[PDB]
Formats: structure tokens, sequence, C-alpha cells
């Protein structure tokens, strides 16, 4: 009935700090397809994050990869917010610039 | 070579009088093409790759009313399932479609495809003689009785040995020299703080297309298959792929660790080492 | 060229 998302939460770019860059957060093997994703920036939503279109894969999983620009520093912190129907709570996956 | 087609369709219901979404996606090498999507403005079928450009508007018009049909289509059989299971109205449900072709390495037709998935779970499929279906559950018996009484099967089969081709074989025409790219990855090593004198060596294999790749360590060049992390390959949102594999190695000797890349794209398999 | 429905589920 029900399907847990996958979260991978990186970079476009080998990141720099000062340098303009794109946040990715790759959410897959969801069902069904209708979930909330937000980007955040020390705690704050993001209001400009594009999502590529309703996708789904040979297991009969979505797939959706959720973007935003963004400027990597020392001091701020990002993160994504998924919430699905497949969990009681939404789960959210810092950005580690090693990973 | 080896070469596919199919279209991945899918109808959600939602709460309320609105009516069911129905979104159609085509493949051709697993790379979308085309997109039907009954949300937006004025619902067509779209190019989704250069190559279709090349496509006619009695051809976006066919395929546009075909997509029209499609919605209703799945707006019944929606209403219909919601009876074999016994379910009220109110809720939200899901069905998909997978269909299409793959083409052996004759370039003939290999296998035919045509599955349903119901709340994301195997619904219907037509086995590979194209004539007998195997139904998953007890509701889905109902629709193969009614679909060997209707000879549904037939009408697939002359669309997968028939059309499907076809087409297949003219879209790989118009696209010869997109599908058949290659970027090679671009990579490098990183080094990561050691949990008392044990550091984390990370490779990074970045910008490559297609998506099919192997990272693999190495100690001295011999070969590493145990302890290494590995990251599921992931869009870099242009177009291109990402994915890092790494293995805990004792501070001082890192030099010995190696990081063996292979990926179409490369001339020879790609060998780097920490710094 | 897509395939379509004609016998519903």
């Amino acid at each position: 009935i029900q399907k847990t998302p996958q979260i991978q939460v990186y970079s476009r770019h080998p990141p720099e700090n000062g340098k303009p860059n794109i946040l990715n957060c790759y959410v897959t093997q969801f069902h069904p397809p209708h979930i909330e994703i937000q980007m955040l920036k020390n705690g704050k939503k993001i209001p400009k994050v594009e999502m590529s279109d309703m996708s789904f894969s040979k297991d009969w999983s979505f797939y959706i990869l959720a973007h935003t620009e963004f400027t990597p520093t020392e001091t701020d912190t990002y993160a994504c917010r998924v919430k699905h129907d497949s969990m009681a709570e939404p789960k959210t996956v810092y950005w580690d610039r090693d990973m | 070579g080896p070469h596919s087609m199919r279209y991945f369709e899918t109808a959600v219901s939602r709460p309320g009088l609105e009516e069911p979404r129905y979104i159609s996606v085509g493949y051709v090498d697993n790379k979308e093409f085309v997109r039907f999507d009954s949300d937006a403005e004025n619902p067509r079928y779209e190019p989704r790759a250069p190559w279709m450009e090349q496509e006619g508007p009695e051809y976006w018009e066919r395929e546009t009313q075909k997509a029209k049909g499609q919605e209703q289509w799945f707006r019944v059989s929606l209403r219909n399932l919601l009876g074999y299971y016994n379910q009220s109205a109110g809720g939200s449900h899901t069905l998909q479609q997978m269909s299409g072709c793959d083409l052996g390495s004759d370039w003939r037709l290999l296998r035919g495809y045509l599955q349903f998935a119901y709340e994301g779970r195997d619904y219907i499929a037509l086995n590979e003689d194209l004539k007998t279906w195997t139904a998953a559950d007890m509701a889905a018996q109902i629709t193969r009785r009614k679909w060997e009484q209707s000879g549904a099967a037939e009408h697939y089969k002359a669309y997968l040995e028939g059309e499907c081709v076809e087409w297949l074989h003219r879209y790989l025409k118009n696209g010869n020299a997109t599908l058949l790219r290659t970027d090679s990855p671009k990579a490098h090593v990183t080094h990561h703080p050691r949990s008392k004198g044990e550091v984390t060596l990370r490779c990074w294999a970045l910008g490559f297309y297609p998506a099919d790749i192997t990272l693999t360590w190495q100690l001295n060049g011999e070969e590493l298959t145990q302890d290494m992390e590995l990251v599921e390959t992931r869009p870099a949102g242009d177009g291109t792929f990402q994915k890092w594999a790494s293995v805990v190695v004792p501070l001082g000797k890192e030099q010995n660790y190696t990081c063996r890349v292979y990926h179409e794209g490369l001339p020879e398999p790609l060998t780097l080492r920490w710094e | 060229s897509s395939v379509v429905g004609v016998w519903y589920l």
C-alpha cells in the first residue's frame, strides 16, 4: 500500500564557499505519487524550489528531483524536508558537503 | 544493438468531484521523448527531446487525441476497480500502466510488454506469448476472464509486433546522434577526518552520461570487494549523473589505494589516488 | 507512437 521515500541531498557541482551552486533533493521509491518536498536554509523554507515532472520506475515506484539555487557558506545549513503518507512524521535530511 | 520503447501511464483519482489526473510519458532507450499531462492548461502531447521536433502537426494531433481517449478509459477502469476491491468513493487511488517493446541485437522484436498496477502493486500483465494473461490477485482474475472473452490480447499483440516496432525504428533514426552520445565522468578523490588514526577516502564520478557506471577501490591495485561505501547513482539536474564510493583507510597509508572508474564514454578506465 | 486501451479493466 505504501513505500517510504529514499532521499539524497547533494549539490550539482563540487561546492566552494561563496560560489553559487544548485542544491538537489532526489526523492525515490515512494508510492502514492502525492508528496510534499521542501528545501530549508537555516530552518526556513526556501521559496523557489523547482521539481522535475511526475515519473515512475520499473517497480512502479515514483521519484522526484527537487532543486534550488543556493550558495554554500561555512555557516549556513541546508536540508530537505520530505512529507509523505508512508511516514508518521516528515523526514529531514541535511546537506553534507562531503556526500 | 539492443533498444526499447515504452509508455508509462498513470491515473490518480483525488478526493472530491474533480476528475482523475492522467499522465503519459514515452521513452526510447529509457530517455523521455514525449509527455502528456491532463493538468496542463491545454493538454497535449509535447516533444521532450529536440529530435522529436521533426514530427509534423498531424502526429501531435493524433497522439493528443489518443491521450484524451486514455484519460476517459482510465477514468472508467479506476471506477471498475473500486467495485472489484469493494472500496468506497472518497479515497485516493492510482492506476499505472507500462507498455512497449524491446528489440534484440537483430533489431527484431525481442519482447512485448503490457502490464498494469493498482495502488502500486502488480494487477495484470500480458505474458511473453502475447496471447495469455497473468492476473496478480482475485480482482485481476475478473479482468483476465473479461479480456480472454473480448480477445484483448490480440489487439495489444498487433500493436506490439507492428506499430511499436515500426515507430521505434523511426525514432532511433531521427535521434541517432543523440541517444548514442556519452559523457565521460570527471573524477576526483576527497579526504575526510580520521576517527582515531583512520581516514575516509571518497572517490567521486561527476558529469557522466549515461548513468551506468562502476567505481571500485583497490589496495596496491588488488581488488577490494568488501568494506566499500557506495551511493545510488543520482541526477545532477543538468542531464548528467554522479556517484561516489568511499573506504576507510589508515592515516598515512592512503597513497596505496587507487579508485577505478569504468564507463562507456571512457577511452580506458580511470585510475585515481588521493592527491 | 502509443497504444490505446479498448476493453476496460
